[PDB]
RNA sequence: GGGGAAACUCACGAGCGCAAGACAGAGAAGGGAUUGACAGAUUGAGAGCUCUUUCUUGAUUCUUUGGGUGGUGGUGCAUGGCCG
């Protein structure tokens, strides 16, 4: 028996915003491999997130790193080192088809001062060519 | 020919009954309207007593020189004892703090009552 | 404000074992699983990701700190003869790499 | 568009200064006698006292720890006018080097 | 030595947070979520609420 | 005969996925000889409403955001053992379902 | 020689009890200290230039039931502790001289043949 | 402007206290860097806040010269995001 009962609304809603709350922790630290969503199912018992990325190599981390770090940090806020709390990362088939991903490689190229046109065309030839059935960039900002 | 509400004397017995401990006996709160009756019987604070004792240094040590040694307060929300007539209270209102003699009428009332906290408007353009 | 030399001993090691430190925007409260006054562990962790022997991370309400290869270093120089035989958790293991593959 | 801001300090306001703690030199409360025992100077508190002395001020007794406070009647007044008249001595001398 | 914190943020809009932007201002929806409108409509699709009004 | 009355409770987010457990739940209970199951009922559908005035600063005509959040739960009666239940119960249900069970005689 | 494993062991330990809040660093906190009955063990800076320190202190550490040993110089002493003026990058100059250590306890990790050198130079 | 302000919110006004001034160069420091504090005296206030007073405490630091944090402070005509 669960500790306490919750208006399936009530939890529901909870269920909801620790979601969002995931998703802003992972994004904001996994901001080096495509990152993308989180199948996550929870029991009583395990806490299972499914990190998809575009780069799954880049989550695992060096000697297991990051894999750790996020499972660990997970531990901080809601802990349970019974491996309950426990991290898988889900290889994204077809990278040119995620935005999210996209937009990081995006974001990588005018870091690394690749002209504005140059830039997005390359990101959308490849998304095209991933087998897009159309694709469109934006880039509102203070342009040269 | 005037005189005072309900006996200014019957109340300093009636404070300072058998049973002084409170700043407002039981018996006072007979006499006080419902919203202060409230507060007392609620949960008045500790400083609103040593405040007190500050006015009665005040009331006795000056000379019948009727020159008051002004009390300074922003215990505005205090809401005058018995005991707490014939001194004059400086109290803070935004800026300084202003002096008021205590009447006997302004007892059961809001020290606040008297600290004008704006002044009103005059006009012109 | 002062910090125990204890409080300090007693938190570089609850890192030190984990590698992973996390605490919250909040200055009054405690944190959570160290119970140390917040205001202490700001000002115990700042110096370190300050000098360069912490990483940060912030989401919603906690900041994340992971511990840097040169910070195990700090660490043990600090705790003394103790601290030598210490791996943080979040730097060896390797047991059996899982990058799952979706459902059958 | 708001209205801007500034800082004028009155001159009578000035400043305040904070406490500044203070040593005097190293500190000896014992006493050699006999060369073969040693001697306790101030008094020591009961509660927390195995090596904690405390403070004696003009006419209590105060310890840096435990704050417990301590004075004898009849020695109030013989100690006041025994501290009041070594505080004329530093009253004095404090005057003389301004 | 510090003595703040003193005043009882009890009840009221002091004593709400919005998880996310932190803000005390916009409206913090108390339906179990603490979070302010702006915020939420951003985390809408990922707490999981669609439109179709 | 040691029969054991339970409780399938099924409360979910979304409409997709609850009607497939629901639906395959009793499509594998039916299949089974110790197996008696009152029909899956569905209680009332619950939506939980925040209408949002869009815009972050206060400007610009009166706009306003409908946001819906839908939480269909489908109850399912069973008339087993307790290995039995196990045994249906061995499906590959979705995320964010959340499955109570409970056990009378 | 200066008895390499004295030295050795005693700066070992002057730096493993300081590790771990069980040290007492001062004339003030030693004082304190041995009173208490707090101190398992006193350390004395021979070369101590101030009026009747090394004396009240001796006088103490037996009034009291204190094992004690005397080190050379007071700048020794600082080294084992930590006390000198270093330098982000680990390049020192000049120490500090300090007069009064004492050990409240002994850190969990030190030998059984260690702890009997230490006890091999015990004193009034 | 989710703007229904008793405080809070809060930006505005009067007055008061905390530093959470890290990190570096140099000077200081266990023969003390520095916190705390009865008690009167001051305060709006049992704010050591402040003065008189003297005892605790342990280098968590002081000091300057740099240099950060944080800021409902300024530019929506520098801008993202969002919205009209
Ligand atoms: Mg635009
Ligand atoms: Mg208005
Ligand atoms: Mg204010
Ligand atoms: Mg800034
Ligand atoms: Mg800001
Ligand atoms: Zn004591
Ligand atoms: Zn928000």
């Amino acid at each position: 028996k669960t500790t306490r009962a919750i208006n399936k609304k009530k939890k529901f809603v909870a269920d909801g915003v620790f979601n969002a709350e995931l998703h802003s922790f992972f994004s904001k630290s996994l901001q080096d491999a495509g990152y993308a969503g989180i199948e996550v199912r929870r029991t009583p018992t395990k806490t299972e997130i499914r990190i998809k990325a575009t780069k799954p190599q880049q989550v695992i981390g060096v000697e297991g790193k990051k894999h750790k770090e996020l499972t660990q940090f997970l531990q901080k806020r809601f802990g349970y080192s019974d491996d309950q709390i426990q991290i898988w990362a889900e290889p994204i088939k077809f990278k040119g088809l995620c935005a999210s991903a996209q937009v990081e490689a995006m974001n990588y190229k005018l870091l690394k001062d690749v002209p504005v046109r140059l830039a997005a065309n390359y990101i959308i030839k490849s998304v095209i060519q991933d087998g897009a059935k159309g694709c469109e960039i934006i880039i509102s900002g203070k342009l040269k | 020919f005037t005189f005072r509400g309900k006996g200014l004397e019957e109340l300093t017995a009636l404070a300072s009954g058998s049973n002084s401990e409170k700043l407002i006996s039981d018996e006072l709160a007979a006499l006080f309207d419902a919203k202060t009756r409230r507060r007392v019987k609620r949960g008045i604070s500790e400083k609103y007593a040593k405040f007190v004792n500050k006015v009665r240094r005040s009331k006795e040590k000056c000379p019948a020189g009727e020159k008051p040694v002004p009390v300074k307060t922003h215990y505005r929300s205090m809401i005058v004892i018995p005991e707490l007539v014939g001194g004059i209270v400086g109290v803070y209102n935004g800026k300084e703090f202003v002096n008021v003699e205590v009447k006997f009428d302004m007892i059961g009332k809001y020290l606040a009552e008297f600290a004008m906290t704006y002044k009103p408007t005059t006009h012109g353009k | 404000v002062h910090v125990l030399k204890a409080t300090k001993i007693r938190i570089y090691k609850q890192l030190l074992q984990d590698g992973v430190f996390v605490l919250k925007k909040d200055f009054e409260g405690h944190h959570e699983e160290t119970g140390v006054p917040n205001l202490h562990c700001y000002i115990l962790v700042r110096s370190l990701k300050d000098r360069g022997f912490l990483e940060e991370i912030f989401n919603w309400g906690f900041t994340y700190y992971y511990l840097n290869k040169e910070g195990c270093e700090y660490l043990k120089t600090k705790l003394g003869i103790s601290a030598d035989n210490v791996i943080p958790k979040t730097f060896k293991a390797s047991n059996v790499n899982f990058i799952s593959k979706e459902e059958d | 568009k708001k209205k801007k801001k500034k800082k004028s300090y009155t001159t009578k306001k000035k400043t305040k200064h904070r406490h500044v703690h203070t040593k005097l030199g190293a500190l000896a409360f014992y006493k050699l006698e006999n060369n073969g025992k040693v001697s306790l100077q101030q008094k020591g508190c009961p509660k927390c006292g195995p090596g904690i002395f405390m403070a004696k001020h003009y006419d209590r007794h105060y310890c840096g720890k435990c704050h417990l406070t301590l004075k004898i009647d009849x020695x109030x007044x013989x100690x006041x006018x025994x501290x009041x008249x070594x505080x004329x001595x530093x009253x004095x001398x404090x005057x003389x080097x301004x | 030595n510090k003595l703040w914190r003193t005043h009882p943020r009890n009840y009221g809009k002091d004593s709400k947070e919005c998880r996310v932007c932190g803000a005390r201002q916009g409206l913090i929806t108390k339906y179990e979520m603490m979070t302010c409108r702006r915020c939420f409509r951003e985390q809408a699709p990922h707490i999981g609420f669609v439109k179709y009004r | 005969v040691k029969k054991v009355r339970v409780r399938i409770t099924l409360t979910c987010k979304n409409l997709k996925s609850v009607e497939k457990a629901t639906s395959e739940i009793v499509s594998r209970a039916k299949k089974t000889e110790q197996v008696e199951v009152k029909g899956p009922v569905r209680m009332p559908t619950k939506t939980l409403v925040i209408t949002v005035r869009k815009s972050p600063c206060g400007e610009g005509s009166k706009t306003w955001d409908r946001f819906e959040m839908r939480i269909y739960k489908r109850i399912i009666d069973l008339t087993c053992n307790v290995p039995d239940v196990k045994t249906i119960t061995n499906f590959r249900i979705d995320p964010g379902v959340e499955i109570e069970l409970t056990m009378t005689a | 020689d200066q008895n390499q494993q004295l030295n050795e062991v005693l700066a070992k330990v002057i730096k493993s009890s300081n590790c771990q809040d069980a040290i007492s660093k001062g004339l003030h906190e030693v004082l304190r200290t041995i009173e208490a009955k707090q101190a398992l063990f006193v350390c004395v800076a021979e070369d101590c230039d101030q009026g009747n320190y090394v004396k009240l202190v001796k006088a103490l550490c037996a009034k009291n039931e204190i094992k004690y040993v005397s080190v050379p110089k007071r700048a020794s002493l600082g080294e084992y502790l930590g006390h000198f003026t270093a330098n982000a990058k680990g390049e020192i100059k000049k120490v500090k001289g300090c007069s009064s250590l004492a050990i409240r306890k002994y850190a969990p990790e030190i030998t059984e043949d260690e702890k009997k050198i230490i006890e091999g130079a015990l004193k009034a």
